[PDB]
């Protein structure tokens, strides 16, 4: 409960906001009244049991916010929300598993640019996502999607760089990737993906991959034909051997392999001049090769490998990435 | 715009629809039927609100390939169902399992809030496709073009009802839950997607077999069966009408006409069950007057006529549709001519669109109704009060130009013809020349060609027994010089009309040239001869200073059918501008009605006076004017007298109102003294009369009241509780004249807005109040415009008030004043009608600098 | 954050030299400023 | 609240002034009482 003046001066002033609660009168009202908001982030239950919103409705005086959150399990997205969203940015929505239904309203949004419905429950794509046309950032996280074919809309955005799945059930990637051609850094890690196609690599503005935790067993030759790769990851996946295509891609700042199969690195890493950081960790090696060392950038902790296999190599160069 | 790729073209539906109440959602399975004429792999499926859940298509008996193919076009309301394997040619079968929901922008398939007796204002699931609308409910093909039989089927709560396009031929339970139940009804025939209607709600069963033995059938909420009786009578009777009238069954072995609270579009045709606004259709005895059962009458009708042009055989596309309700319109006059001739229809028809056709023709914006269309969004601002009332002029036009027998020849064989096929307006007037003989078409193409009426200056040869003439083909213009740099003359049928038989035209011809020769008998060497008939053709007939003198004694007396004296009285009036002499004949036409009894006649008699006396503000001389109006009103006043006389009909009250109103709008004395009377015998409550005389005393009494009478005016309005009766003191308030007291009711006109936006009638009354008061008015809209346009964000209202504030002036410079007024302060939905009130302003100047002061001249005349 | 409405009220200030409406949601560049000669410096921020 | 000499003072000294007020009442009502004064930066809720 601030007094008046305080109140006055934090109107003034005060530009994030993080409201964590239990009971829904425990919102103070005042925070209503503060006007050079732009972060707000609430926590706690918003279900007032059908007539909800009372409380939320100060948000329509709240018209310079620009980024919210909503971890309440909404069953249902309030009409406050559309209603200020004309000039809001995000939507970090966290349901808790609580299903929400997106009920064409996210279409009243359209200068938002980032897009979070996480452990939401969907299990589908909403299809009112699509008609937004300044989104650059979608996240998709713990959703249950089984297949996502609908992702082929996308190609109707232009804004979008940052396509998040991080946690679903996604069986079979649809090849109508192929005609998305903006993302950059798409991150589907954690599910059931029992192999890559190609179509996802006839994108060429790809920066960032997630290819990890999932069921993959090979690797294309096709990640070298992409050409912008930086950040690269397939942990956690049986993969029985690494293809030398893939070395012909550069500007690879970082390359995680973990929890692997039996493989061999072959010796054109010496072809990673902009490694500077990579595992070779859960997976079946003898004799890590000297070309190793070859890479100007990599350091004793950079490189994340057993101790034997550390062992392995001659001495100098164990010297030398020590040194590093 | 760009249409569809139709790869495949549908055959039959099943949609096992689910609304879900409560949560606002919706739910279906939508298995369609279709042929896969082109061998592609893509689908198109024009819809937008639905989410698809799953698609599968099974070509023929092998088994389905599912889908891989989301593609939401979301601004082109486009989904692309793109399949791993091609589709070649074949029967096959799309199952799309889905998910929508209820709208609350009331459209495709919203909710609708409703209450019951007791209340719980709860909400029901209504249904209407006007325009790309179906495919917001559910995914199909949204095209009139495309073509197919649907099998609706509902599953809905028990306890509520549910109605769709065909009869109910099975009520199974629904097995995940008994507390609803699967209602599937018949196979509907060949049909438009838009045409397609389903609602679910709380109504009551009213049902009339018909002689055909269809069973018309109302359901009103709350079981208000009486206040939909009257509307069960009138379909009764017309439905058997248009049988027995083209010969040619109904389509749907049930007819329903529902009525929803707050339709919020008036009216929709569909196929059995054309909804209607609740108070459109329901009629209770004792909370209506004829005139509103007539209009029932009309709407209720209107929409069965729907049923035949329209369901039977849809236009072929967007571009059409002019036809569609246009032709229809005039139908339903015709039809409620056969089931209550004591209702003299035409009368009022001609008063009820055909005026405002004449008048914004004159003007700008003046559109040819048949304009190409490429996108559906296109048919809202191609769409116009023109669009409905030419269309129904011209389609009359034709009806008398072929003849009745003809036209119904035509009619029939053109529903034989493309019976659930789409036709054009081509193909129309192809089935009426084949019908007939004579070329429609050719009429036709330069109809949809051009835009705009023309005139004929009539001439006068009575050679003998022939009253031979020449009739010039012209352009019509609103000040009178037409634009004429193309060919500006036609081919109208102007069907003349022997007067010695006020119905029956013994001479008629059906001309069509620029130039041409008449043959007739003549039977009385002053014959007044009637060009026209009931102005059946939309026309602006300029007769000669001969042939009106001839024609004077005609209406002088009740010789002249009261349509054709109504339709002179318009014509003169608009050919003030145009025509020479203008007021000086104006002034003899008025003293025929020293002897007019009709309703109408006086009606628009009096709109042309008050334009003319609000238009002459600027050199003044009101006295002389209103003079002249207590010299026409005169023997009417006394006929009437002042108080409610016996045998007057509901026509009558609404002559006394008018009469009443215009009399102390002319400001005689004992008129003046008597309303004074009355309206202290009702504010003391010792003596309180009727409403419908009540409310032109109070503009009388303030028409020469102080400011003290205006306090008791909102006082009244204070206590009284009807809102029309409110709304009605509110405008006749704002006619006080002082300035003071105009200034005062400007600032009480901000505290009037209370009327929920009928402000904007008020504010409408309270310029149209005074003539430079008029002016204060606009200066005081210009210092409110803000709050105006807060009010009323780019509506129709904001329209009329801005037409109806502007209408009196006649001055080019605050013309052009008022013109920078509105550029500095745009209004896009109503942009077009402002500039036409400009151009009508200047019209007005004109006008006046054309014969204001010889005004002056002919009142010296007058009282000498 | 509110609306506010020039009312040709701009106009009668013929001295003025440096106008700003910061956060007044005009949403609409106001007429009443062109008939004015004398300004120099102009900021619509934040208006919609 | 202040005294004549300070209000004189003012008067012939002061050049701009900053004010910002909770509530109507905080302002003085001698404010306007200056003559020199040639910037006021008012804030508030003086709508009033």
């Amino acid at each position: 409960k601030i007094e008046a003046p305080a109140l006055a001066f934090l109107r003034e002033n005060l530009r994030a906001l993080h409201i964590k609660f239990t009971d829904i009168k425990e919102i103070p009202l005042w925070i209503y009244s503060l006007k050079t908001l732009e972060e707000l982030h609430l926590t706690g239950n918003l279900s007032a049991e059908n007539n909800r919103y009372i409380v939320i409705d100060g948000l329509r005086e709240l018209k310079r916010l620009k980024v919210l959150r909503l971890k309440s399990n909404l069953s249902k997205l309030p009409q406050v929300v559309t209603d200020v969203g004309v000039h809001l940015q995000k939507l970090s929505i966290n349901n808790e598993g609580t299903k929400l239904i997106v009920l064409n309203s996210l279409k009243k949004m359209a200068n938002l640019t980032e897009l979070e419905l996480i452990r939401c429950d969907l299990e589908r794509i909403p299809h009112s996502i699509f008609s937004l046309h300044n989104l650059q950032e979608i996240d998709l996280k713990d959703n249950n999607l089984k297949t996502i074919e609908e992702i082929i809309s996308f190609q109707h955005l232009h804004r979008l760089t940052c396509l998040k799945l991080w946690y679903n059930h996604i069986a079979y990637i649809p090849i109508q990737i192929g005609n998305l051609t903006n993302l950059e850094r798409l991150y589907l890690n954690r599910n059931k993906i029992e192999k890559i196609p190609t179509q996802l690599f006839y994108c060429r503005k790809l920066r960032y991959l997630d290819l990890s935790h999932n069921n993959l067993t090979f690797l294309p030759a096709d990640i070298g034909l992409l050409q912008n790769l930086q950040n690269l990851a397939i942990t956690a996946n049986r993969i029985e051997t690494l293809p030398p295509e893939l070395f012909q891609c550069r500007k690879l700042r970082a390359l995680h392999l973990g929890n692997n199969v039996l493989q061999s690195l072959p010796s054109r890493v010496g072809e990673l001049t902009n490694l500077t950081q990579i595992e070779l960790r859960g997976n079946r090696l003898e004799c890590l090769p000297v070309e190793l060392g070859e890479c100007p950038l990599l350091k004793r902790s950079g490189l994340v490998v057993e101790e034997d296999l550390f062992n392995t190599l001659p001495p100098e160069v164990k010297e030398r990435l020590w040194r590093a | 715009f760009e249409r569809l790729p139709a790869d495949v073209s549908p055959i039959n539906y099943s949609l096992c629809l689910k609304p879900d109440l409560l949560d606002f959602t919706f739910e279906g399975k939508l298995e369609a039927a279709a042929q896969v004429r082109q061998a592609t792999n893509q689908i198109v499926m024009n819809c937008a609100d639905i989410d698809i859940i799953t698609a599968s298509y099974a070509p023929e008996g092998d088994e389905e390939i599912h889908a891989t193919g989301f593609n939401y076009q979301n601004e082109d309301e486009k989904v692309t169902l793109s399949f791993p394997s091609t589709l070649q040619t074949g029967t096959g079968t799309l199952k799309i399992d889905f998910v929508g929901e209820l709208n609350d922008k009331m459209k495709g398939f919203y909710r609708s809030k409703y209450t019951t007796p007791s209340g719980e204002v709860r909400y029901a699931a209504v249904t209407q496709f006007e325009a790309t609308d179906a495919r917001r409910a559910f995914p199909c093909w949204d095209e009139p073009a495309i073509k197919a039989t649907f099998d609706i089927s509902l599953v809905v709560p028990k306890d509520r009802v549910a109605l769709s396009n065909m009869n109910v031929i099975d009520r199974k339970p629904y097995p995940d839950d008994e507390n609803l139940v699967e209602v599937k009804f018949a196979r509907t025939p060949v049909m438009s997607t838009y045409l397609v209607a389903f609602v679910v709600g709380e109504y009551d069963f009213v049902e009339t077999r018909s002689k055909d033995g269809v069973c018309v059938r109302v359901y009103t909420p709350v079981g208000k069966a009486e206040q939909g009786k009257f509307a069960l009578e009138v379909a009764a009777k017309t439905l058997p009408f248009y049988k027995d009238y083209f010969n040619v069954p109904y389509p749907l072995p049930k007819i329903d006409l529902i009525a929803i609270a707050d339709f919020a579009a008036g009216a929709m045709e569909n196929w059995g069950l054309v909804t209607y606004r609740e108070t459109a259709l329901l009629i209770d005895p004792k909370n209506s007057c004829s005139s509103s059962r007539q209009w029932v009458a009309l709407v209720v009708g209107h929409e069965l006529a729907h049923q035949w042009f329209g369901n039977l055989v849809t236009m072929e596309w967007w571009t059409h549709l002019w036809l569609n309700e246009g032709f229809a319109s005039w139908i339903e006059y015709l039809c409620v001519d056969h089931c209550f001739p004591e209702y003299d229809i035409w009368t009022q028809f001609v008063s009820a669109d055909y005026t405002r056709a004449q008048e914004l023709d004159a003007l700008d914006n003046s559109h040819p109704i048949e304009v190409s269309v490429g996108h559906p969004s296109e048919v809202d601002e191609i769409f116009d009060a023109i669009s409905y009332s030419k269309g129904a002029s011209v389609i009359r036009m034709l009806h008398d130009y072929i003849g009745d027998k003809d036209f119904k020849k035509g009619m029939n064989m053109y529903l034989t013809k493309f019976q659930q096929k789409n036709a054009a307006t081509e193909d129309l007037w192809e089935s009426l020349e084949n019908a007939s003989g004579k070329p429609i078409a050719a009429v036709m193409n330069t109809w949809t060609k051009q835009m705009g009426f023309p005139l004929i200056y009539v001439e006068a040869e009575q050679v003998e027994d022939d009253r031979l003439l020449r009739l010039s083909q012209k352009k019509f213009c609103a000040g009178g010089a037409y634009v004429g740099e193309d060919c500006p003359q036609w081919m109208v049928p102007i069907t003349i009309s022997t007067s010695e038989d006020p119905n029956q035209a013994k001479l008629k011809i059906l001309m069509d040239k620029p130039e041409m020769n008449v043959v007739l008998k003549n039977v009385k060497p002053d014959q007044w001869v009637k060009l026209n008939l009931g102005t059946v053709g939309f026309y602006r007939t300029q007769y000669s200073s001969a042939m009106l003198e001839s024609l004077l004694p005609g209406i002088r007396d009740l010789s002249l059918p009261p349509v054709d004296r109504l339709g002179l009285q318009n014509d003169l009036f608009s050919l003030a501008r145009a025509g020479i002499i203008s007021t000086v004949e104006v002034l003899k036409v008025m003293e025929a009605f020293v002897n007019e009894p009709n309703y109408t006649v006086w009606s628009d008699l009096s709109c042309n006076l008050g334009i003319l006396s609000t238009l002459l503000s600027h050199t003044d001389f009101y006295e002389e004017i209103q003079e002249f109006v207590k010299d026409v009103f005169s023997p009417i006043g006394e006929r009437l007298g002042w108080d409610p006389k016996p045998g007057e009909g509901h026509l009558d009250a609404l002559l006394r109102g008018l009469v009443l109103g215009k009399l102390g709008k002319a400001g005689h004395k004992a008129t003046l003294e008597e309303a004074r009377r009355r309206f202290k015998d009702h504010v003391e409550g010792k003596q309180i009369l009727s409403a419908d005389l009540r409310s032109p005393v109070y503009l009388t009494v303030l028409k020469h009241g102080d400011g003290t009478t205006l306090d008791i005016m909102l006082k009244l309005h204070k206590q009284a509780d009807m809102q029309e009766e409110k709304n009605r003191i509110e405008r006749v308030l704002g006619a006080t004249l002082l300035p003071d007291l105009i200034q005062k009711v400007l600032t009480f006109a901000l505290s009037e807005e209370v009327r929920p936006q009928d402000t904007v009638s008020v504010i409408g009354g309270v310029a149209g109040g005074s003539k430079h008061g008029r002016k204060a008015a606009w200066k005081f809209i210009k210092d409110n415009w803000e709050e105006l346009y807060n009010r009323y964000q780019g509506g129709f209202l904001i329209s009329r008030l801005i037409k109806l504030s502007v209408e009196g002036f006649a001055v080019d410079k605050m013309a052009g004043e008022v013109k920078a007024f509105f550029e500095s302060h745009p209004a896009p939905s109503a942009e077009r009608t402002i500039q036409q009130c400009c151009e009508n302003i200047l019209l007005n100047a004109a006008w006046l600098k054309r014969d204001a002061e010889s005004i002056h001249q002919y009142l010296l005349q007058r009282k000498a």
